């Protein structure tokens, strides 16, 4: 079926290399021109078409020359490309699309691939380092109290927080990570609770990181 | 085979043509009669008889019928509105697959306009969909016209290769041409009888 | 070359409504009598491909209802969706065919009834157990609200503190269209140490006058 597979969710160091592919599925491979694009954390778009079916002579989009490759396989009909010499703030995601036509001029890319990831940056990978922010009355209004969870200091982008282990859905809500300027990640998860239940039930946070093995629990009490 | 975008055209002529032998084949998948019902072809005569031979997909074989859009009927081959012949169609899986794909079987898939129907058309110009005139490159909106079947012998059906043969009567304005066998009897010497001689 | 700028950002607007995203650059009109255009439309959810939408600049849409709706012209065009619903809620981008890259930029949330609301705010102090580790974060969160043009101004003993905090937002909420915001700031505990009062002051529209909400270091 008309499918784009793309793999390799990585992490990179500065001043090294990566490839990325793309699977495709449901046509005839070559017969339409792979276009890849760049996106960075809420921002736009680039990297103009290139490559064909055919050997495809392949273009580029000027200031990314010299880095970038392109090279496929017809055993299969799966594009890739070569980045080098990554310098930590290319850092972004990576789409695949077949860029369809018809009779006239071809209308759009047909498919979109997954994206993939890719992190740039001298951290390697770290767990990460948890507290309990304390529902108080300074969060306390009314009928309502605030508490949460922050999860700070850790490289490896994907990692979870639920609430209760998956409980309480409402009022929980875990904000977009934050990337200090040491490089590492941090994010604070916060749940909204009646007032008259402080403490009175449950409210512990189930943190978990994927890319490490990191399992903890943390209760959240009003302040002493 | 022929190919699908230069397809084979025989111009049967003078003989006796038997379509019973076909009919009752039963080794076609599709045996579609347009102008006039398949038992009684053996009991006509016309001018000319054409047989065009191809080779398609297996779900392709219902654009070639009088009306019908897509790839193959926009540009490959086109059969007009009021249609007279017969239309055969048999899978070739073991025949035309074979493993690591058959490339050699290709089809044209961008045109400029729509056949007249039994029109031919062999050129191999790179399309031009840009403005930007193509100066015979490859590029964006600068494709080259004709694609390839990749058969594989573990293709499901309808992406086999199957096998299409086209006839087609015609009657122009000659004094005769083709028509079907006739049977006859024996003698009965003495016995008032009602002949045809 | 072409630029592919678009005028309007964040269309907000109770659902139903008529969004109308206008961009334009350096026509391409294409000749060969194909006048048609030069340019789709997309539609990425947050957190997901893209999607496609009208093309040619020419109602073209692919499984697409009807609301969805482009125009065109040589230069300049739009797309223009009718009576919008739930889950239109995307990032909608432009394109740029023989041009070479593209450009464009756009998506709404939501509007209410009510009042132009006002946060839910509230303050944390650092957990005993990072003043071990040597470093104080200090979280304050704003909680639902529509107007996210908010302002979080950080006092430290009433002096104002800049450059040293952290801000991040949640996507408008499916439910009650509302934004959340969370500000973190950063001390070392030597720092954290030589002040008192430590507050987070909002302003917000749905509030007459700021709300601060504070805490005295040291204080059960
Ligand atoms: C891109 O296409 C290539 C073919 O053009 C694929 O290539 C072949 O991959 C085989 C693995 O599936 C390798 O297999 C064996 O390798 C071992 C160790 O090197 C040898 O001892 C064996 O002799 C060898 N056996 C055979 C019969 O291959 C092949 O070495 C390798 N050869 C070729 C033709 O390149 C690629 O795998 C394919 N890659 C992708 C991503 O599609």
């Amino acid at each position: 079926q008309v499918q784009l597979v793309q793999s390799g969710a990585e992490v990179k160091k500065p001043g090294a290399s990566v490839k990325v592919s793309c699977k495709a599925s449901g046509y005839t491979f070559t017969s339409y021109d792979i276009n890849w694009v760049r996106q960075a954390t809420g921002q736009g778009l680039e990297w103009m078409g290139w490559m064909n079916p055919n050997s495809g002579n392949t273009g580029y989009a000027q200031k990314f020359q010299g880095r970038v490759t392109m090279t496929r396989n017809t055993s299969i009909s799966t594009a890739y490309m070569e980045l080098s010499s990554l310098r930590s703030e290319d850092t972004a995601v990576y789409y695949c699309a077949r860029y369809i036509v018809v009779v006239p001029a071809a209308k759009g890319f047909d498919p979109w691939g997954q994206g993939t990831l890719v992190t740039v940056s001298s951290a390697s990978t770290k767990g990460p380092s948890v507290f309990p922010l304390a529902p108080s009355s300074k969060s306390t209004s009314g009928g309502t109290a605030a508490l949460g969870c922050l999860v700070k200091d850790y490289f490896p982008e994907p990692v979870t927080v639920s609430w209760n282990s998956g409980a309480l859905t409402s009022g929980v809500h875990t904000f977009p990570a934050v990337l200090q300027s040491s490089g590492l990640y941090s994010l604070s998860s916060v749940v909204t609770v009646p007032s008259s239940s402080l403490g009175t039930q449950t409210y512990i946070c189930n943190v978990n990181h994927k890319p490490s093995n990191t399992k903890v629990d943390k209760k959240v009490e009003p302040k002493s | 085979f022929a190919s699908v975008y230069a397809w084979n055209r025989k111009r049967i002529s003078n003989c006796v043509a038997d379509y019973s032998v076909l009919y009752n084949s039963a080794s076609f998948s599709t045996f579609k009669c347009y102008g006039v019902s398949p038992t009684k072809l053996n009991d006509l005569c016309f001018t000319n008889v054409y047989a065009d031979s191809f080779v398609i997909r297996g779900d392709e074989v219902r654009q070639i019928a009088p009306g019908q859009t897509g790839k193959i009927a926009d540009y490959n081959y086109k059969l007009p509105d009021d249609f007279t012949g017969c239309v055969i169609a048999w899978n070739s899986n073991n025949l035309d697959s074979k493993v690591g794909g058959n490339y050699n079987y290709l089809y044209r898939l961008f045109r400029k306009s729509n056949l007249k129907p039994f029109e031919r058309d062999i050129s191999t110009e790179i399309y031009q969909a840009g403005s930007t005139p193509c100066n015979g490159v490859e590029g964006f909106n600068c494709y080259f016209p004709l694609q390839s079947y990749g058969f594989q012998p573990t293709n499901g059906v309808g992406y086999q290769p199957y096998r299409v043969v086209v006839l087609s009567f015609e009657l122009l304005h000659a004094p005769a041409t083709v028509c079907g066998p006739k049977k006859s009897t024996n003698l009965v010497k003495n016995k008032c009888v009602n002949f045809n001689f | 070359d072409i630029v592919m700028t678009q005028s309007p950002d964040s269309l907000a607007v109770s659902l139903g409504e008529r969004a109308t995203i206008n961009c334009k650059s350096s026509q391409s009109v294409l000749y060969s009598s194909n006048n048609k255009n030069y340019l789709a439309w997309y539609q990425q959810k947050p957190g997901q491909p893209p999607k496609l939408l009208i093309y040619w600049a020419s109602t073209r849409e692919s499984g697409v209802p009807d609301r969805f709706s482009g125009s065109g012209s040589g230069t300049d065009f739009t797309l223009t969706i009718s009576s919008l619903q739930a889950e239109d809620v995307a990032v909608y981008y432009c394109q740029q065919y023989y041009s070479t890259p593209l450009t464009f930029g756009g998506g709404t949330k939501v509007e209410i009834k009510r009042t132009v609301a006002a946060p839910s705010v509230f303050i944390f102090p650092p957990s005993d157990e990072q003043l071990k580790s040597g470093t104080a974060s200090v979280v304050c969160l704003l909680n639902n609200f529509y107007p996210r043009e908010a302002k979080v101004q950080w006092k430290v003993d009433n002096a104002l503190q800049s450059g040293n905090s952290q801000e991040s937002v949640t996507e408008q909420d499916s439910k009650d269209s509302t934004y959340s915001l969370s500000s973190t700031l950063t001390l070392s505990k030597a720092d954290y140490e030589k002040h008192k009062v430590y507050a987070c002051e909002v302003t917000h529209q749905g509030l007459s006058s700021p709300v601060t909400k504070s805490f005295n270091r040291g204080e059960c």
